[PDB]
């Protein structure tokens, strides 16, 4: 499978924006969908839409087989031991909030610590802010090296015997850093803590093995991995999910319901209240099939190649600072001197190029970089070296345009 | 090109803003643009129903800061909840529709251009959004 | 008014065979099918302008954002809410009710307070309150039911006291078909210093909703039941109450300022929408609203009342069938055949291509109140005909003859 | 037709179940099919390594109750390992699978038909799951 074939599978790519070929470099905000996924949704709504689980008719059976088969696909995709440890959620944000509600608030006292990073996405900051605040625990931040990486010595200094939870993103959406999740899980466990991994940015771009990572929790979003909007996954070690209370209560997640008491269903359905995200989960399974057929290792190799090409082209343009280290994921966060990233993004979009400008939901990281906003181009499986060339040419037009004033 | 709807006067206000600073003993609202990156701290000291002095400090794009600057200078000495009427007129102006043109409506108007590039509407509305929360009881 | 042939023509899923019979779908109370309008809305979203919303700077981002917020406006008009500030997009009715129980109930219950619900309630409108009371030391109380499965306003006045803070009730029972007097119940709740939470999952698809006339404090609905996509729903709440409720989830999108240890929340409604929202689902729900509005909800209600009366009369000419609930009802019939367990009834009906639901339809206490272990339920919607009622009744008769000759 | 699911032996075990009751010093588990209309309470007294007697009490659909009767009667005197092997054979039987016809099922084979009615698999499976939790 060539790059042209891959792009040929994404209908949204083949259109014009302001009389230019679309150059979509905002996959870190959200990914586009291949024909496979969209037609999965079409076939669901055209042929076998019905409610899932408790029902008795043919269409119901088809829809239930689809939903649970998608669960199996996710389990194999991330190498979780059991289906009992794969919970369908609304997204990474909901997954992390479920961890903070059901686990964190049941296992923090005064004296306990939750340890996070300066690089964290807001999704992996605010829930912990709230949890420590409700339990009387303490939030602590792992410092970062000047290049924006994490030192294992810094985490060993920050993590103490009082630490109960360590939460860290697998890959930074701003810096492109791939954090040493395995060694961090080791340090967390050595100090009597569990580790919660925000894997929103890693799952779409690199193979995930939760068993090798030995992470206690892992959160991911479908819309970033060629999947439908509105669905994500919470993975948690079976033993931990057994002893966490449900995050929501209603139909589907119960065993018996009395007037005053109710018993919960076994995992994973304990944590899936009400009519689940049927079509979205089935479409996420389709997206997993698609990404697997291409190969996550090929997608990672391709994104590195484009990241290296982009960096090398970037700094031989003067007057751009790129943030973060040499080895990185498929994204570049940067700034042009004396041109706010909003103006950069408007000029780039006038040349048909889509990038994100501002915070990227990581305010403390912006404070740590001593900047108010940044521009970010991100890459995925459908992006080319030609689009990198168009991006650099547009950045140059942006500079020259804002000098003629 | 089409990006020449980045009006010449607008670039003056981004270049050399008007009411940059703080205003003590007054009403202080703070806002960030939904489209993250534009920050305003809008401070108004008022003489009853008018804003005797309005100043702002912030960091952001050309349009947001320029709209704030032009705003603070066209809103130095403004009258009643006619200010809210200006706000509704501005919001209609950014949705393309024509307005009850010339209730002074000092300066600005060049922001008429971002009826195109709708991704920047929020940039220009930030300042005005601050005003509407400033008056909100 | 409603041309049923034209209506059915728009639902592709209806025109297929199941076990050599024309599909007879009478399970819309579990979930609805989708017209071409909605499915094509999803297609066009994923094919043309999928991008992340709000925080965005490029063309496609603006298109997707305008779509999402326009859908919010469509919902606001659909249910006649005063302001967009009072329309929150959720995962579904279950999530909406759980948000009320988490954010409102637990902050406004102390010992001595009462939560007043109904015997007929869906589990979604039971278990959250069970948990909330138990976390606050409050008390759960049940409004009793009449013989015919209706609620008397007098029993409500007897049950609700000055100690009542919350009254939660379904607008329409998914088992009994009862249309509960929500307006008068809201008045009784307000006279006793309580708010009213309406489970409107079953009314919204079949009836016009006016939250201003109903004067309900909260209203929950599910998209998948009103010809809309799975995985999205709505929570409506009076603006004044949402202003003083803490968010139910924490993360990106829902914040204003973020410090290392503390954060401020966005204004309504975005206060309650954490993370990348259910973009496609919300846009598709807006499309479903447009479709239903063009047909007319009052016309859909008239059609379902005609089919409910026709079904009831044909049912009473079937001996050895018990129908549950009152004469005046919504478009559903819950019943049992004597000496034929509902599972066997559902298997025979599905063998004749007819889709109905069997079990406790997520209302266990109601099943206990009827002294039954399980029931069968046929439900009707805008695409169902009198001919399908005839097929249902003839299949029930074949079921009777088959199990007892 | 429907006659390939509701076979005569099945309907006979539904009308006249075999080991009806809940009995004495025993391991007693209870079960409920997700779609709450099938309830079983399984009673097994185990003799070292074999099941000397098994009985059940319940209320539910034809398939669930007939499967409970046929299972309880097909496990009398069989070993634990033979019983679990029967259970695995049955689970394969309700899917598409070939299965090992070594090991008599007796009347149990009649439930082959509800392979073509997957909505009733758990109906037929309830009983056997009671056994797998029994051990
Ligand atoms: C009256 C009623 N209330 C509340 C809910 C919960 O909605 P979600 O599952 O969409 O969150 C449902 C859904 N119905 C299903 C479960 C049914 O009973 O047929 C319902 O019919
Ligand atoms: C590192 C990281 N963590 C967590 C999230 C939350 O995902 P959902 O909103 O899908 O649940 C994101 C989303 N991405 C966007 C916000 C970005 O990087 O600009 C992310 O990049
Ligand atoms: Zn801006
Ligand atoms: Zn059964």
């Amino acid at each position: 499978m060539n790059i042209t074939d891959i792009r040929e599978q994404f209908p949204i790519l083949h259109q014009q924006v302001n009389g230019h070929d679309l150059v979509y470099l905002d996959s870190a905000a959200t990914s586009q969908k291949p024909r496979a996924v969209i037609e999965t949704l079409d076939k669901y709504y055209n042929q076998y839409n019905s409610n899932v689980h408790r029902g008795v008719h043919t269409l119901g059976t088809r829809a239930t087989d689809g939903y649970e088969g998608a669960r199996e696909k996710v389990r194999k995709f991330i190498n979780a031991k059991s289906m009992a440890e794969i919970i369908f959620t609304k997204g990474t944000t909901t997954s992390l909030n479920m961890v903070a509600l059901s686990y964190a608030r049941a296992n923090l006292k005064p004296g306990d610590e939750v340890v996070i990073t300066y690089m964290e996405h807001h999704a992996n900051i605010i829930p912990w802010q709230q949890a420590v605040k409700a339990t009387g625990a303490t939030l602590k931040y792992i410092p970062l090296q000047e290049d924006g990486t994490i030192s294992l010595e810094d985490v060993r200094e920050t993590v103490t015997s009082n630490t109960k939870i360590v939460a860290v993103s697998h890959v930074s959406n701003v810096l492109g850093t791939v954090n040493p999740i395995k060694e961090m899980a080791k340090i967390a466990h050595d100090n009597g803590a569990v580790i919660v991994v925000d894997g929103a940015q890693s799952t779409p771009h690199m193979k995930i093995d939760v068993q090798d990572l030995d992470c206690d929790f892992f959160a991911l979003s479908s819309h970033k991995m060629c999947g439908p909007t509105g669905v994500g996954v919470l993975y948690g070690k079976k033993a931990l999910l057994e002893n966490m209370e449900p995050a929501e209560f209603g139909g589907e997640m119960i065993d018996f319901v009395g007037l005053y008491e109710s018993t919960w269903k076994e995992l994973p359905w304990k944590f899936e209240a009400g009519t689940p995200i049927i079509a979205g989960a089935i479409g996420l399974g389709a997206a997993i099939d698609f990404l697997e057929e291409i190969g996550l290792d090929e997608i990672s190799r391709h994104e590195h190649k484009l990241a290296a090409y982009a960096l090398e082209r970037f700094r031989q343009l003067d007057g751009v600072t790129v943030y973060g280290p040499e080895e990185r994921a498929g994204l570049v966060t940067f700034n042009l001197d004396d041109v706010h990233p909003h103006d950069v993004a408007t000029v780039l979009d006038a040349e048909g190029i889509a990038v994100r400008a501002g915070h990227h939901c990581a305010q403390p990281l912006m404070k740590w970089l001593d900047v108010t906003a940044t521009a970010r181009a991100s890459f995925y499986l459908y992006n080319t070296e030609e689009e990198i060339d168009k991006l650099v040419e547009a950045l140059q037009k942006t500079k020259e345009y804002f000098t003629n004033v | 090109n089409l990006d020449t709807l980045y009006r010449q006067v607008i670039m003056d206000h981004y270049k050399n803003p008007r009411n940059k600073g703080v205003l003590n003993d007054s009403i202080v609202v703070d806002m960030n643009n939904p489209t993250c990156g534009d920050r305003i701290r809008l401070t108004m000291k008022l003489d009853g129903d008018i804003v005797e002095d309005a100043k702002f400090e912030g960091e952001g794009c050309s349009i947001s800061m320029a709209s704030a600057s032009m705003m603070t200078q066209a809103i130095k000495g403004k009258d009643i909840e006619t200010a809210l009427s200006m706000s509704k007129i501005f919001s209609d102006m950014m949705q393309g529709k024509e307005y009850d043109d010339s209730i002074d409506l000092g300066d600005i108007e060049a922001l008429q251009g971002v009826s195109k590039f709708p991704a920047r509407i929020k940039c220009a509305t930030l300042s005005w959004k601050a005003l509407e929360k400033g008056v909100a009881k």
